[PDB]
């Protein structure tokens, strides 16, 4: 586990979603 | 690119690709937003997969991924995508993602994490040390 990029990852697949 | 680059990348791959297999497909693609409250259509999902498809065989692997990042194509009637994702994750709109907002919209994209990683990821981005993250911080981390 990586919290900076579980957040980040997150954020980039919901403006690629968006 | 860089090291950290690809690896917020390997991460967004990850989410879409659901059954596992390492690809995805128009499926995961329209399944995916659709959760997230977008409904795309079957013509439009097809012009984003098929578009960075390569090698035949209609799904996405990583590289295929990976060059889509970069060489995207451009934007129409669109600016602000920040604000349009912090508004999804921000679900009571006081401006204010909470760790237990943040814990419903990892749940909703599958994954499954302990309060201890919720709460490390909030302290990444909480630059002014309140225990909340807000716009002005959530636009700093992506930018
Ligand atoms: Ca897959
Ligand atoms: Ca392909
Ligand atoms: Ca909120
Ligand atoms: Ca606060
Ligand atoms: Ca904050």
């Amino acid at each position: 586990f990586n919290a900076r990029r579980k957040l980040k990852g997150a954020i980039l697949t919901t403006m690629l979603a968006t | 690119l860089t090291e950290e680059q690809i690896a917020e990348f390997k991460e967004a791959f990850s989410l879409f690709d659901k059954d596992g297999d390492g690809t995805i497909t128009t499926k995961e693609l329209g399944t995916v937003m659709r959760s997230l409250g977008q409904n795309p259509t079957e013509a439009e999902l097809q012009d984003m997969i098929n578009e960075v498809d390569a090698d035949g065989n209609g799904t996405i692997d990583f590289p295929e991924f990976l060059t889509m990042m970069a060489r995207k194509m451009k934007d129409t009637d669109s600016e602000e995508e920040i604000r349009e994702a912090f508004r999804v994750f921000d679900k009571d709109g006081n401006g204010y993602i909470s760790a237990a907002e943040l814990r419903h919209v990892m749940t909703n994209l599958g994954e499954k994490l302990t309060d201890e990683e919720v709460d490390e990821m909030i302290r990444e981005a909480d630059i002014d040390g309140d225990g909340q993250v807000n716009y002005e911080e959530f636009v700093q981390m992506m930018t």
